[PDB]
């Protein structure tokens, strides 16, 4: 079958990389492409992943294997029309930068985006990519992008959809800050500020010495987690070099 | 149907960034 | 004591044959988790062995289901293991391990992130 090559192909690459990231994404989108009976999918997942197999950057097998993720998503049985609008964007945008940290931030923003089925979040990471597409300022870019996938986490979490809604706020503040001009560093608080806001929890966020500290109480375990996910990624994208240190259910946050 | 146009637009693209990455 | 280690080379032998082992669920992240909570749960069942030594153990036997580094440097009463080469996946599965791991055991330990590393403060 075509699925039975893009299991042999994927199963084939994770013995040749040694990187866990090609293991647990060549992995994720063999797994998704077995719903998908869609033909033209399996041929961009087969296509996909027999050139990943020649390339050997590993970071072109990365961005490679997340448009096969992204496409396998989208040809998931019953695919709402906004979810390929939110997929079209991503992939457009991709091609137009050379950054490959935007090359990954608009795939990954798509994927996290179409795991979830909130009307409010496909809206709010779509007029993004559009918002995106139009400018050239890299780090707007980027920010937007940021911005996009923590709350697509949010979404992901299942947080309420009144919890989305604040949440939307701070991501349309958080575009419009780039656009005036805003730090690489602040624009990385405005992301932790949305999250500690979409998950009904409290912050207590500290400055004094040029180095903003953000202590945050009441994270419950698995809030923790998609906190993390979201604050490093978008410190690896923005740039910046942050310090998330645990103890107790009282995340700190040092951003410089 | 416009689903029909977005799913060519999706599969189109990503062959074609697919290709892109490739060199 | 001695019945504990010698319960962490059996996972240590199963974390090992599992990360080697192509196929299978390669989102056994999880799996690995599973293994540092039963080393822990384990530890708990002999109220004799050294509490910072088990969640020792468990970090271990999550570096190496990872296959990423560990270094451990002692000061006082406190061991400072750092664990270098993560992604993001894996800097969540890491954090949620050892935050099971020394709950359940009953001991103090702090966790601080920063890019591909991970510092872990385990003090008795």
């Amino acid at each position: 079958s075509m699925k039975e090559e893009i299991k042999r192909l994927a199963e084939e690459l994770k013995e040749k990389t040694k990187n866990e990231e090609i293991k647990r994404l060549a992995e994720e989108a063999a797994e998704l492409a077995e719903r998908s009976d869609d033909p033209e999918v399996l041929e961009v997942v087969l296509k996909a992943l027999w050139e990943a197999l020649k390339s050997k950057n590993e970071e072109k097998i990365e961005l490679l294997l997340l448009v096969a993720v992204l496409v396998a998503e989208a040809g998931s049985v019953d695919a709402v029309e906004e979810k390929l609008e939110i997929a079209l964007l991503a992939l457009k945008l991709a091609e137009e930068s050379k950054d490959p940290r935007i090359i990954r931030g608009a795939l990954r923003a798509a994927i996290a985006a179409l795991r979830s089925d909130d009307p409010l979040a496909l809206k709010t990471v779509k007029e993004a990519l559009e918002r995106a597409r139009a400018s050239k300022d890299e780090r707007l870019i980027r920010a937007i992008l940021a911005a996009a996938y923590a709350f697509a986490l949010l979404a992901v979490a299942g947080a309420s959809a009144e919890r989305l809604k604040e949440a939307e706020a701070i991501v349309w503040y958080l575009i419009a800050a780039a656009e005036k001009g805003a730090s690489p560093q602040e624009l990385v608080l405005l992301v932790i500020e949305m999250m500690v806001k979409g998950m009904g929890v409290t912050m207590e966020t500290h400055r004094s010495g040029n180095e903003v500290k953000v202590v945050i109480k009441g994270l419950h375990e698995s809030q923790q987690e998609v906190l993390l996910e979201a604050v490093l990624f978008a410190a690896e994208l923005m740039g910046v070099r942050v310090r998330i240190r645990f103890k107790g259910d009282t995340v700190t946050i040092v951003v410089r | 149907e416009r689903k029909k146009e977005l799913a060519k637009e999706v599969i189109e693209t990503a062959k074609k960034l697919i290709e892109k990455l490739a060199k | 004591e001695e019945a504990v280690r010698r319960r962490f080379e059996e996972l240590l032998r199963e974390a090992l044959a599992f990360r080697e082992r192509t196929g299978g669920r390669r989102e056994t992240l999880e799996h690995a988790v599973r293994l540092a909570r039963e080393l822990a749960e384990f530890a708990a069942s002999h109220p004799e062995f050294n509490r910072q030594e088990a969640v020792l153990l468990a970090i271990e036997l999550m570096v190496r289901a990872m296959g990423v580094t560990m270094e451990t440097h002692r000061s006082g009463n406190e061991v400072k293991v750092v664990i270098k080469g993560l992604n993001i996946d894996e800097q969540v599965a890491l954090y949620r391990a050892v935050r099971e791991t020394s709950k359940i055991m009953g001991v103090e330990t702090e966790i601080e992130v920063e890019g591909d590393t991970q510092t872990i403060v385990v003090r008795e």
